[PDB]
């Protein structure tokens, strides 16, 4: 009876069909390029045949077929691109045409005020049907949820629109309208809080006039935790060190699809058994990994298939591995990380923006140093910048302004890069997550671990934790937490109780609010989600089974090229 | 004022907002748009202010509030004028100087550019609180495209959009002597960068004879162990056997892996 990754996708399928079904007759699809990706993980292209659909467009394309009169256009609501677009759209073929055309128009998931307008400033309002069509999270797998907005990063942090934390408080507001209240809404980080007024203010709101009936607490849900991306910046900053994390760092991984050397695409699902057993594993163990199963299957036909394409994929990510470059960029980012001195690791970015390896590689160097180190040296700063200026070209003089605008690239002597202390009195309500102190008091360095069979979070990093997952395990495993430090830590309550003190040197608020067989928790991300913090909330997953399900929800999966790309100018002095 | 008070805490934290709009009660109306975090009604008021106030006062206005001013910055970005406006009233002057760098890489020709470019170096001057790197770094982008323009001239190759790394890199393996050293020396291009650079630049053009040459030298600012790699792979394993043992700083143990891999077992 509790919640399921799988009605979700019921849903969103039952919601897009109802609506083909609404225009009557035959139709042709424009589609927002960006959604046509999580459009089909919901919906085969098979079954939208089978409702009336002739051809397949593309919105940024603007070539509509002429063929069928029913014109149909799906896309994100709150866009400002889009309602041009399709406004661009209908002037370019309401005069450009021969028969009448019917225009209908599917908004994800709302019909809003400024769409209104854009349509209103261009006369082609009066001529479609305005439908709604409520899509937030893309189950792209039975654990993994997300609002799938790929620039969600960029507007949240650059651009400081809200836009993605109102979709994810709608989303979060969804399943308390199915399954119930959430008992407890736990998290850290402004965006999380955020999140968390959100959620108490659309309650209130559903009680709207007429009076509204009201919520009960849910019976199959625990709680929910919802992580900003803000508070822990170094994690998505390193190379991620699993199978899928090699996969997204080198090819790059969008709706659950990756394209190979036009260009070939490989699903990347848990669909796939080979797969699923393969994604979370640290990638030193994918070739023992792969010939186990070559030398099982000569001793159950995809999996043949499945061993030629992971076999080629890894073999390829081996080759990225080996050269100089990687391993330098992996040693700067060791130290970094383990905590040696960072001026130590000069020579080496000095070596590597010489050696001319990508911008965003640098730069994540860079902003690693800053994020971990409660920023950069006075000195040592003009002349990193002058390195990436004179290397890359002095366009990117708006790409570190940009880092700068992030607070993940900052002076030592700015405010805004001071880590939260203790003894350097109070000042600074936005003050930095203190790694330093951080890495010591929930051990974020394990040079333990064994890669083979792992025993701790740690592995997806080869001996880092990240610190997101670290602070989820400050509420859900408050025992296993403790005894990697103490030992002898009845005891279970959920909160941050038992690491108050810990939690207050990481950026943003932190709060508990409680609102009036084994349960599930939602662990939910502002600002994205990478495949090794996913890797690592498995692990613990499987570790939590019995007492709980574990479901992750986030507004987008990040790594840190995506992150840097939010920042990086591309206008290049020609 | 009784009339705008009872609205202060119900009900519907988005119907309050046209009310509190139409009483003229603005700032009110925006600071309920922005609690309520819906993009739609922030716009909805912003675009209402935006028609109704002097730009001057809206600026004011959204200046108080991040969240509005954000999203007034947003929308100008896809408008110039009212963002440079709206950067210099709030003193914001490294990001109106943004703007014009911005309009630089928009210009057809250099020289159009370069005053783009200009006027950013002016803004960042007068209370300079820290602008002495960025009126450095627009001097030499003045600097470097200015210098391009005449090697695109005379070799009638393309130049002008690289930076001085790609610019020395060009350079070297078209053979073009000092004239990469020119460019090292105008932009003070570090010992250990304009090295790797070379090596990397002779090694693409296979110019043997000159890593040769420059093999007969003492000391290099990043070793020769950079050489002995570099040269070894698409290249000579006799050659890269040359500078070994020079690569003073080593394993120690032992020195076999060199002369095991350039074939000499």
């Amino acid at each position: 009876a509790g919640f399921d990754a799988e009605q979700v996708r019921d849903k969103a399928r039952k919601d897009l069909l109802h609506l083909l079904e609404g225009v009557r007759g035959k139709k042709n699809l424009v589609i927002e390029k960006d959604l046509a990706g999580p459009l089909g993980v919901i919906v085969k292209a098979s079954t939208l045949r089978d409702y009336g659909v002739d051809n397949f467009f593309f919105l940024e394309n603007k070539n509509t077929g002429t063929s069928q009169r029913n014109i149909v256009f799906i896309a994100r609501g709150e866009s400002v691109r889009n309602a041009h677009a399709i406004a661009a759209q209908i002037k370019r073929i309401q005069r450009e045409s021969q028969t009448s055309h019917d225009f209908h128009i599917f908004w994800v998931p709302r019909r809003t005020l400024f769409s209104d307008k854009v349509l209103e400033e261009a006369g082609v309002l009066g001529d479609a049907n305005i439908s709604e069509l409520p899509l937030y999270f893309f189950p792209l797998e039975r654990d993994v949820l997300s609002l799938e907005l790929n620039d969600s990063f960029r507007d949240l942090y650059l651009a400081k629109d809200p836009t993605p934390v109102f979709l994810l408080s709608r989303a979060l507001m969804g399943i308390q309208k199915k399954h119930g209240l959430f008992p407890r809404i736990i998290g850290k980080g402004e965006n999380a809080k955020r999140v968390a007024d959100l959620l108490s203010r659309m309650r209130q709101e559903l009680l709207a006039e007429s009076d509204r009936a009201g919520l009960s607490p849910s019976t199959t849900i625990e709680s929910v935790i919802i992580i900003d991306r803000e508070v822990d910046f170094v994690t998505p900053l390193l190379t991620q060190l699993t199978y899928e994390g090699l996969i997204d760092e080198y090819f790059g991984i969008q709706n659950n699809q990756t394209d190979v050397d036009r260009k070939r695409k490989i699903q990347l699902d848990g669909s796939d058994s080979l797969y699923s057993q393969l994604r979370d594993a640290n990638f030193a163990i994918v070739g023992s990994l792969l010939n186990t199963v070559a030398r099982r299957l000569k001793s159950y036909q995809a999996e043949q298939q499945s061993l030629k394409i992971h076999s080629n994929i890894a073999e390829e990510i081996i080759n990225y591995t080996r050269t100089e470059i990687f391993n330098k960029l992996l040693e700067v980012q060791q130290n970094l990380a383990a905590g040696a001195d960072p001026s130590s690791q000069f020579d080496s970015i000095e070596e590597l923006v010489a050696r001319d390896t990508p911008l965003p590689q640098v730069l994540r160097l860079l902003c690693l140093y800053s994020c971990i180190s409660g920023g950069i040296k006075t000195k040592e700063l003009d002349h990193f910048r002058r390195l990436v200026l004179q290397g890359y070209g002095h366009q990117h003089l708006l790409t570190l302004h940009n880092l700068e605008r992030l607070q993940m690239f900052l002076s030592k002597s700015s405010p805004l890069a001071s880590m939260i202390t203790m003894s350097g009195s109070s000042g600074g309500p936005d003050q930095k997550t203190n790694y330093t102190y951080l890495r010591k008091q929930l051990r974020l360095i394990v040079d333990e671990v064994n890669e083979q069979d792992p025993n701790d979070i740690a592995y997806v990093y080869s001996g880092y934790a990240p610190l997101s997952i670290r602070l989820v395990q400050c509420v859900l495993q408050k025992q296993y937490l403790l005894s990697i430090t103490k030992g002898s830590g009845g005891g279970g309550a959920q909160g941050w109780k038992g690491f108050e003190e810990i939690v207050k040197h990481a950026r943003g608020p932190t709060f508990d609010e409680i609102q009036k067989d084994k349960k599930t928790v939602f662990v939910v991300f502002v600002g994205g989600i990478t495949f090794t913090e996913i890797a690592a909330l498995r692990f613990i997953a499987k570790q939590e089974e019995a007492r709980r399900n574990i479901v992750i929800c986030t507004t987008s999966i990040i790594n840190g090229n995506r992150m840097m790309n939010a920042a990086i100018e591309t206008a290049t002095f020609e | 004022r009784l009339a705008t008070e009872l609205l202060n805490h119900e009900p519907r934290a988005g119907r309050q907002v046209p009310l509190l709009l139409s009483m003229e009660e603005d700032e009110l109306a925006l600071d309920k748009a922005i609690e309520s975090g819906d993009t739609d009604l922030i716009y909805f008021v912003i675009h209402q202010l935006r028609r109704k106030l002097p730009l001057a006062s809206f600026f004011r206005v959204v200046s108080s509030r991040p969240t509005a001013s954000a999203m007034v910055e947003a929308l100008a970005r896809n408008d110039t004028a009212l963002l440079k406006d709206l950067y210099y009233q709030d003193d914001r002057r490294l990001d109106g100087a943004s703007v014009f760098i911005r309009e630089a890489l928009q210009q057809p020709e250099t020289r159009t550019a370069s005053d783009k470019l200009d006027l950013a170096a002016n803004l960042l001057q007068g209370n300079q609180k820290e602008h002495v790197f960025e009126l450095g770094a627009l001097k030499e982008a003045k600097m470097l495209l200015r210098m391009q323009e005449t090697f695109e001239r005379d070799l009638t190759d393309s130049f002008v959009g690289l930076s001085v790394n790609q610019t020395m890199f060009k350079l070297i393996k078209l053979g073009y002597h000092g004239r990469a050293k020119k460019i090292q020396s105008e932009f003070k291009v570090p010992e250990r960068v304009a090295w790797w650079i070379r090596l990397q630049a002779l090694v693409a053009k296979r110019d043997w004879n000159e890593i040769e040459e420059i093999s007969r030298q003492r000391k290099s600012p990043i070793g020769w162990e950079p050489f002995f790699n570099q040269v070894l792979q698409a290249g000579n394993p006799r050659l890269a056997a040359t500078f070994i043992p020079k690569c003073t700083n080593l394993e120690p143990g032992q020195t076999i892996t060199m002369y095991e891999k350039c074939g000499m077992r």
